[PDB]
């Protein structure tokens, strides 16, 4: 008679009929990108619509069942994500034309391309022709004729559609009694129901900026060290006191700094840990790099991987014949079916690979018994982390030495982990300030702080303060620089970049601790150790049914984000790139400008 | 290997609602739809109205756990008729003199 018993009813069928459609919506995905076929285009299709039409409609139900009348926490958790009607809140005219807008600069990223200036003929498109030039190109033309060119053709078009696509999404969030589009995403975090742990949205706002001013220190020293190996190339574009440019950073977008670690090496003349060469002499295929692999996760204490799961394995593309996707990605379709599609060669870096591949579906096995509303992880930060924090272990020497890929013999001191320690931090600590310089600037958009003329007046001028960067070629209001982005324009989030670190470096701390490690925690080893394998397994199972502000608490015994790992990780290398700032200017002055003299 | 075929088998469904508990070793096949609230229902779908059966997905692709097992019960009960199922006997060697 109560509405418990009502609401119960209602997520005990809704389990079993959401679980059966949005496997064969997953697996009609799996055909497509495995093989591209004209059938399998159209099933994509017909078993996403069925699947996305399928919620629309269970809508209705959901939302005359109130939550006041539920005293249970893991039925209003069931239910916070039906009560949304997602689109249906919108306009006729608003819904149709939102799907247009992300479907025209989805394809607009794809189909775009600068044509060379000295060979008119020859036009590449941006991936992966842009973007494998940009990698390993030292030039200074070069490189901003690709950067420049771009946003005149793709940044100054999507401009009109990147203004529909603020107003059409502002409208939603208003339906959904949110402050503005920049909140929605950050409902994700949101805890409410339990006393003590509850966590506000507009906190996240506080939390990625207090995280941030001790991450100034690091970052410093970290641009001052870049800076100083690229002085001596252009010395008068370069000011020890000013900015590095935009085009240099190593890529387009400069997400990753890891393209630069040739240069920045600190010793060239020692030898660096590569597993490649290793791989070669003992002739290992891509069916042993996966099984390698799970012994990893029973050393732990974790379940191995079931046999349908490496028999459905994709281990290369065969040919032009049947193209599959050689992006990395693990998918998950449901009712024990895990499967990852990925081209596997021998490299360094797919060793690493196949420990973050896995790790996602080692992290699905745990809460794989929660009902089909209760699988998920429980924010967006909690899904690549674990499959990072294993491929952490596997990158230590103490790892590669177990399996016998790296010699017994080899020579470890400060200057073999000084030089590692750096490669991570281009790619980590990089990350971090272009992460919440972009994050932070959306939220002010959508926010209505910024007027439409200021988009790019308000860009420049606070990238200088964060990461450090000035434009080579000044840009008017015309140009955006978030639509060429892949995670704005496909609508994609993009903060859960920033709190992946944080996360990740927590966990790294209390597994070592768990397990009686001594040292430095870049000599962690997670292996053999099946002490804090059990530790980590209570909250993987939980996913998002408990609030992640309580399952963090199992494990780290914090509350919230930390820097404290972020730093004692990065100790050896503050250390040393102090030392070396010495005879520079630590830090950068945002009132430089290369054509500004 | 044998049940579970390309494009899923809907013959096999399941009870998943009843308003108690069944008592044992009892069939219920009644398709009568159940009412979860105070709703009137009459047979029509609907609001507090949910149609009982459910069906079992059934494909090679799925996990070893989740994978069907067909289970085949032997129920022993001991009356007051004369017993008649015994196990098997066992014939030895005939030796004369």
């Amino acid at each position: 008679s109560t509405i418990e018993e009502q609401a119960k009813t209602f997520l005990d069928k809704f389990n079993h009929e959401a679980e059966d459609l949005f496997y064969q919506s997953s697996l009609a995905s799996w055909n497509y990108n495995t093989n591209i076929t004209e059938e399998n285009v159209q099933n994509m299709n017909n078993a996403g619509d069925k699947w996305s039409a399928f919620l629309k409609e269970q809508s209705t139900l959901a939302q005359m069942y109130p939550l006041q009348e539920i005293q249970n926490l893991t039925v209003k958790l069931q239910l916070q994500a039906l009560q949304q009607n997602g689109s249906s809140v919108l306009s006729e005219d608003k819904s149709k034309r939102l799907n247009t807008i992300l479907n025209t600069m989805s394809t607009i990223y794809s189909t775009g391309k600068v044509c060379n200036p000295d060979n008119p003929q020859e036009c590449l498109l941006l991936e992966p022709g842009l973007n494998e030039i940009m990698a390993n190109s030292l030039d200074y033309n070069e490189r901003l004729w690709a950067w420049e060119s771009w946003r005149s053709e793709v940044g100054k078009q999507l401009r009109p559609l990147y203004e529909e696509y603020v107003v059409l999404k502002n409208e939603m969030a208003r339906a959904n009694h949110y402050e503005d589009y920049g909140d929605y995403w950050r409902g994700d975090y949101e805890v409410n129901g339990v006393d003590g742990y509850d966590y506000s949205r507009g906190q996240l706002i506080e939390d990625v900026e207090h995280t941030f001013e001790e991450i100034k220190p690091l970052y410093e020293h970290l641009h001052a060290y870049v800076r100083a190996k690229l002085m001596n190339a252009y010395p008068s574009y370069i000011s020890p006191i000013g900015c590095l440019p935009a085009h240099l950073l190593g890529d387009m977008w400069g997400r990753f700094w890891t393209n630069l670690y040739s240069l920045t090496v600190p010793f060239g003349q020692k030898p660096n840990i590569d597993v490649t060469d290793a791989m070669v002499d003992q002739a290992w295929d891509a069916q042993r790099i996966f099984k390698e692999a799970e012994k990893f996760f029973v050393s732990v204490g974790l379940p191995n991987m079931t046999q349908g799961f490496w028999e459905n394995s994709m281990l290369t593309d065969p040919g032009n014949v049947q193209k599959a996707v050689c992006h990395p990605t693990a998918w998950d379709l449901g009712k024990g079916d895990f499967r990852i599609l990925m081209c596997t060669k021998v490299t360094m870096d797919d060793f690493l690979t196949a420990h973050h591949e896995m790790g996602h579906i080692q992290y699905d096995m745990a809460y794989a018994a929660q009902p089909f509303l209760l699988r998920n992880g429980a924010n967006e930060g909690f899904h690549e982390a674990v499959g990072e924090i294993m491929s952490l272990s596997a990158a230590t020497p103490k790892h590669l030495k177990s399996i016998g890929l790296l010699s017994p013999d080899f020579q470890e001191d400060n200057e073999t982990e000084i030089n590692f320690l750096l490669k991570q931090a281009l790619t980590i600590v990089g990350t971090l300030p272009f992460t919440y310089m972009l994050e932070k600037w959306r939220w002010m958009v959508f926010k209505g702080e910024i007027p439409k003329d200021q988009w790019m007046k308000k860009w420049w001028e606070m990238k200088r303060e964060i990461v450090g960067v000035v434009e080579p070629v000044p840009h008017d209001e015309t140009y955006c620089d978030p639509a060429s982005l892949f995670h704005v324009s496909n609508d994609y989030s993009f903060i859960r970049y920033y709190t992946r670190t944080l996360y990740q470096f927590q966990f790294q701390e209390a597994l070592c601790q768990a397990a009686k490690h001594e040292g430095p925690l870049h000599k962690c080893d997670i292996s053999n150790s099946t002490e804090a394998g059990q530790k980590l397994f209570n909250m993987l199972r939980l996913g998002k049914s408990e609030p992640w502000t309580l399952a963090l608490e199992n494990v780290v015994g914090a509350k919230n984000m930390n820097v404290r790992p972020l730093l004692n990780y990065f100790e050896p290398l503050f250390t040393w790139l102090k030392d070396q700032n010495k005879n520079s200017f630590v830090g950068w002055s945002t009132d430089w400008s290369p054509y500004a003299d | 290997n044998l049940d579970s075929k390309v494009g899923g088998n809907y013959n096999y469904l399941y009870r998943l609602f009843r308003k108690s508990n069944l008592k044992p070793f009892e069939r219920d096949i009644s398709t009568e739809i159940y009412q979860a609230g105070s709703t009137p229902c009459n047979g029509v779908k609907g609001f507090n109205c949910y149609f009982p059966l459910q069906s079992y997905g059934f494909q090679p692709t799925y996990g070893v756990g989740y994978q069907p097992y067909r289970v085949v019960v032997l129920s022993f009960e001991l009356l007051h008729a004369p017993a008649t199922v015994c196990g098997p006997k066992k014939s030895t060697n005939l030796v004369k003199n």
